């Protein structure tokens, strides 16, 4: 069985490379961040532009929704994170503490905490309510490419150009595990699976891998795409077939069967690297976003 | 414009 994603909408408006796209957990919205220093909000089903959210002084590399779809957090080259109230557009808090670009960010499932990763080689954990940094983890020896909480928020996974994925105890800040395979290419992305059992990691040797976190071993590898340079997001698609989704440096979106590792579809249309993809939480919808020569977001829909 | 798009 294979999905049938087809281009439904192309979303224009960002004036520089788009850096990330994320669907709100309630399925109503798509948020995008960009090198143009802006966040844009779009209708998830119709692609219709909603609003722009501004305030960062330099480009944004990442943006993430709170569990209730009310808040966003953005990570910027201006070395801050900002917490936004989506409905009012207000910047609630500016998170200052990183000494270099903030590259990646996420709320915990409770959305009382934010985790961030930076070019300063650290992972920081912030209180959402106060904007105060609670812990600084000396996580890596190179820029941190991705940070993500597991299902109950007790663990943080981080990845880095240093070639490592590390798993941290949220409460204690202790490094519980370091994961690396037979080679040491930069790790460009990481995230826990929906059930919290696995870790999906991208490396800059054209490879995605599914890790059993508890056993500390690679279970599945997904190849066929091009990823040697950019920190491209990857997703678990769970609304229809169980797929792995990722952008690629050949300007395509790749979709693999999670279990069999076979490529099942490739989506063509972008004119630059697909840096970011997101999977709608209830509909078979994929959002894809591309870099500077393209500047657009595309919405694809399947009868899976 | 941003670290991620620079790669």
């Amino acid at each position: 069985v294979k999905p049938n994603y087809a281009l439904k909408f192309t979303l224009a408006g960002h004036t520089k490379a788009v850096s990330s796209v994320k669907f709100s957990p309630n399925g109503e919205w798509l948020a995008s961040s960009s090198a143009d220093k802006l966040i844009k909000i779009w209708g998830a089903y119709d692609g219709k532009f909603e609003k722009t959210i501004s305030g960062h002084k330099l480009g944004i590399s990442d943006v993430a929704w709170s569990s209730d779809s009310n808040l966003l957090v953005s990570a910027s080259d201006d070395k801050t994170l900002k917490i936004w109230d989506v409905s009012s557009g207000k910047c609630l808090k500016t998170l200052k503490g990183h000494s270099n670009y903030v590259f990646c960010c996420n709320f915990n499932p409770q959305s009382n905490l934010i985790v961030s990763g930076s070019f300063d080689e650290s992972v920081r954990i912030w209180d959402v309510k106060t904007g105060k940094c609670l812990k600084t983890l000396p996580a890596h020896s190179d820029p941190v490419s991705a940070v993500h909480f597991n299902r109950d928020g007790s663990l943080i996974v981080s990845s880095s150009y240093d070639g490592l994925c590390r798993i941290w105890d949220t409460a204690s800040g202790q490094c519980l595990k370091t994961l690396i395979d037979d080679d040491n290419p930069p790790v460009s992305f990481v995230k826990f699976s929906p059930n919290g059992k696995y870790i999906l990691a991208a490396t800059l040797d054209n490879t995605l891998k599914l890790w059993d976190y508890s056993k500390g071993k690679c279970l599945k590898t997904y190849t066929g795409h091009k990823n040697e340079k950019y920190c491209i997001f990857a997703n678990f698609s769970v609304t229809g077939g169980k797929w792995i989704v990722s952008g690629s440096e050949d300007n395509l979106v790749y979709i693999w069967n999670l279990q069999t590792k076979e490529i099942v579809q490739k989506l063509q249309g972008h004119t630059d690297v697909v840096i970011s993809t997101a999977c709608h939480p209830t509909e078979n919808i994929i959002a894809s976003a591309a870099l500077e020569n393209d500047k657009t977001i595309k919405l694809w829909k399947s009868d899976c | 414009g941003c670290a991620r798009s620079e790669g």
